[PDB]
């Protein structure tokens, strides 16, 4: 719901105008003026393939984070960018228990977050505890405030 | 065109042909399992027309065309006519070249041998297909609906299987398969839309009476009730248009025709139903198997895409079944196209690389090799 | 925090556990040289006499069988350590299974395919 | 996860094993003495599934596999078996390599020396552990219970071994060992619940039934009175449920399965039973021993705990016995763990530390020393 934004952070902007026409006429004929089910519909149709309205209304749904439910174009452009090939791979258990050795300097089965903020600090990027705080318990499930080695694979699922 | 070098799934049953690509959401196509071929005179010259017509050009042109179906009861009886419905599936929708792609092609374990063997042999001989699997229709079900134990009630086109699973490993003394399925109702529906005063008899009409069936038929949670009702009162009624534009409607036959699988007597079959079989199957299974195969029945297949079906099915069995114990069904919305599902999730996964036998493999053994190697 | 924020944060993260698995292999590797040069000392061979040189193949043999012996054995539990590994991570892989399939899809007409699709000629960077 | 070098100890019967650390109060894990087969054709793929299932993996995965105990009457025959319960038991529950702590396992002084030798040689040969010490069940029952002198009752699941001890010292001659244990009452009580309608014959219903008596059975302080009332009302009857919403309604099976205690001929056994044993125990010792013998009859493992045991022996030795003389049993609530925490209590005791065989003196002499260093 927002790697989207962190691609076409990779990414240019004359495909998010081009993709501002693609809204234009993704609403062409529309109900609500954004992509609703029939909207997204006729964007497959235009693409030449007949999708259904509840695949629609969910990739309208799988970038909602706050529940709005709908395509605003911003969720628009989100979701156009979602089919752009920018950032792949899914890394997971094996390489992240070879990184969770680290991560867990702790050593504990479990990234406490000592570990994880020396290592973003780091990182190089700019590091807040926003960064560490989400990274912890997004990491931690069972929420034990230390990033188990599974909760780790959790912590770095995917995020190329 | 594709972007991987995967394993094709087709799934062909006596009904319709499911096919597409491993690894992928869905079948590219769904072909009907029909090859047509005309039945009149031709008058006018240089109009084309074909020897024979496969899939959904056969339905297309039925105008003119007598249909067949080259697989009954989950058998193939006709190669030659599947070899047809490969070719045109594989090089004109899913758009690939079996010879380059491992494929995957689907039964039910009590079928005859012959089927496993003819469609190995296709497609290493006619395809020249680098690899070949024969799998079983009940635990691609199973993968598609999230599970290693319960009772698969595929209830297809040809014939219901109805076998228990546990923890991965078959039961396979507790099969109880039936000689009722999804083509049979049709052929009921036939004789009772007669009875009503309207007469189907020629390919053409057995299409439409197949399409009523899908279209206006279900099955009810309470048969009786329902029947009461609509026994009384013309507002439970259904119209379908023809393609002629005459309209046929259906009372209280729109729920008796698929109670026929509660009912097999009703096409002359020696059997109380597709929930006596669910029923035996999880009986001749260990007590300490019984609890989790009662907790999961497992729908499958078409002809489960009736409303009513998981609610009549869950009082069938509880109704047979011992106090105390629930009695659980599974009926998700990937009905009928449940078992490509699973086609696909299997074909991809790292563990079943080497269930695949190779070309290499066939070439030494011969067909017979698929009854070793596959299940 | 942002989007792309998170995803620097989390890609550099795994650079860094990366430079920490380095240090970490490093330093157990550099242990390796210098323990193997401490325990498994390099003979002194000069000028040795011949039976000298018979009985100290002899005794440098059965210096052969202790270290193969034991090293063997540090290989016989990691045996057991690697059974257990794999049926700990298929049990609780097993655990976390039965729900834990990841799989892929295809029914993701990738925007360039799609916006082509589309635009033919217009879709130069679509 | 133990902050000290204790023994560990492991009470391995034919039915369970009681496994914890000496100088505690009660076992730390208690597993069947089972290690479970499947016994079924796979046919799910990437379904993981075990080659053989241990202790407790062994029953909660039963429902497909035959669950084999490793031990026959009293002999482990099945080693392999054995050093997976072993190993299970330390490495996974107990939470010790017994190459740290050094380890007392037990058995009757009539059971063939070579399980005694064998016992030894596991934990030296395949745990290294760095000492051993089998004891003798007798021994640690009377240090349980608070005695020195006493008559040992013990009837397990695979024999009852009767042995009179006083002021510590075995009275050998006077050990009546019989081929009656919970194994054959528990095949009487399988043969006689088939008598009343419900057939018990594979792995998951032998467990059901050996359940069953665990739950049911009672003996009753007169066994004429019990039977003539079971045989005249309902009121006698108990209910069991099955796993599979199955009810079982029991009668005068309940107490005749524990009846063969005393009546042995039930099972094809040449005895005059338990309490016949129990007073020739105590005839068979001189006259000055037998009155304190008479004073402390205790009971130790399991079986002890149908009611009405301890004052049926009590009356049956009492009728067989002298007048005059004072007859008592011991039947405490530490029955059927009493034997583990005898364990517990000498391999903690300072008298019993230069009992054990150190990993050095077993070498030495070999797998025969239990025989000079034990019993």
């Amino acid at each position: 719901d927002d790697i989207y934004k962190a691609a076409v952070e990779q990414l240019t902007e004359e495909q998010k105008n081009e993709f501002k026409a693609a809204f234009d006429i993704f609403v062409l004929g529309a109900e609500d003026g954004c992509i609703s089910t029939k909207e997204l519909g006729k964007v497959m149709r235009m693409l030449g393939q007949n999708p259904t309205p509840e695949e629609l209304q969910e990739m309208i749904d799988e970038v909602d984070e706050d529940g709005s439910g709908t395509v605003d174009f911003d969720e628009f452009l989100v979701m156009m960018v979602r089919c752009m090939k920018d950032d792949s791979k899914g890394k997971s258990e094996e390489e992240l228990s070879d990184l969770f050795r680290m991560f867990d300097k702790n050593a504990d089965g479990y990234i406490d977050l000592d570990e994880l903020k020396i290592m973003l600090q780091a990182t190089g990027e700019t590091i807040t505890e926003d960064d560490i705080e989400e990274l912890m318990k997004d990491g931690d499930k069972n929420n034990d405030g230390r990033i188990d080695y599974d909760e780790f694979l959790e912590f770095m699922k995917g995020v190329e | 065109d594709e972007d991987e070098t995967t394993a094709l799934v087709c799934d062909n049953g006596s009904g319709l042909v499911k096919a597409g690509f491993a690894g992928d959401d869905a079948p590219r196509a769904v072909f009907p399992s029909i090859v047509g071929r005309p039945r009149h005179q031709g008058v006018m010259v240089g109009m084309g027309q074909k020897d024979s017509y496969v899939g959904d050009e056969a339905q297309s042109k039925r105008g003119i065309l007598t249909l067949k179906y080259p697989i009954e009861h989950g058998i193939i009886t006709n190669w030659d006519d599947m070899e047809k419905i490969w070719h045109h599936t594989f090089y004109n929708e899913l758009r690939v070249a079996p010879e380059e792609h491992p494929t995957l092609l689907t039964e039910a374990p009590l079928n005859p041998k012959a089927n496993r063997e003819k469609m190995t042999q296709i497609m290493f001989e006619t395809f020249n297909v680098p690899a070949m699997y024969v799998a079983i229709q009940a635990v691609l079900s199973l993968y598609a609906s999230g599970r290693t134990t319960g009772i698969v009630l595929d209830s297809g086109d040809g014939v219901t299987h109805n076998v228990p699973i546990y923890e991965g490993y078959a039961l396979p003394h507790a099969i109880m398969r039936l000689d009722l399925a999804g083509r049979d109702l049709t052929d009921y529906l036939m004789k009772i839309l007669t009875e009503r005063g309207y007469s189907f008899v020629t390919t053409a009409e057995r299409e439409i009476v197949r399409d009523i069936k899908e279209k206006l038929c279900y099955v009810a949670l309470d048969f009786e009730n329902e029947m009461a009702t609509a026994a009384s009162s013309s507002s439970l009624e259904k119209s379908y248009e023809l393609p002629d534009g005459q309209v046929i409607t259906i009372g209280n036959e729109r729920f008796r025709c698929p109670e026929t699988l509660f009912q097999p007597s009703f096409i002359g079959m020696e059997s109380a139903g597709i929930h006596e079989t669910t029923y035996n199957s999880i009986m001749k299974c260990d007590i300490d198997i019984r609890k989790d195969l009662y907790a999961n029945n497992v729908m499958s297949g078409g002809t489960t895409m009736y409303p009513g079906i998981a609610d009549r099915m869950q009082k069938e069995i509880t109704a047979l079944a011992p106090s105390t114990m629930k009695i659980k069904i599974i009926a998700p919305p990937e009905r009928k196209y449940s078992v490509w599902i699973g086609g696909s999730i299997l074909a991809s996964l790292s563990t079943f690389q080497q269930m695949w036998i190779t070309k290499q493999e066939y070439d030494e053994a011969g067909p017979s090799i698929v009854h070793r190697k596959c299940f | 925090i942002s989007a792309s924020r998170k995803l620097q944060l989390k890609t550099l993260l795994l650079q860094i556990a990366k430079q920490e698995l380095e240090r970490e292999a490093e330093e157990r590797r550099g242990e390796k040289g210098r323990a193997l040069s401490t325990r498994c000392q390099p003979l002194e061979l000069a000028g040795l006499g011949f039976a000298e040189l018979q009985d100290l193949c002899r005794q440098l043999h059965a210096r052969v069988d202790k270290v193969d012996e034991e090293r063997y054995d540090i290989e016989a539990k990691v045996t057991k350590n690697i059974t257990e590994i794999a049926d700990l991570t298929q049990k609780i892989f097993d655990l976390r299974g039965k729900f834990k399939r990841p799989t892929l899809r295809r029914v993701r007409i990738s925007a360039d395919a799609m916006m082509q699709a589309l635009l033919g000629a217009r879709a130069k960077e679509s």
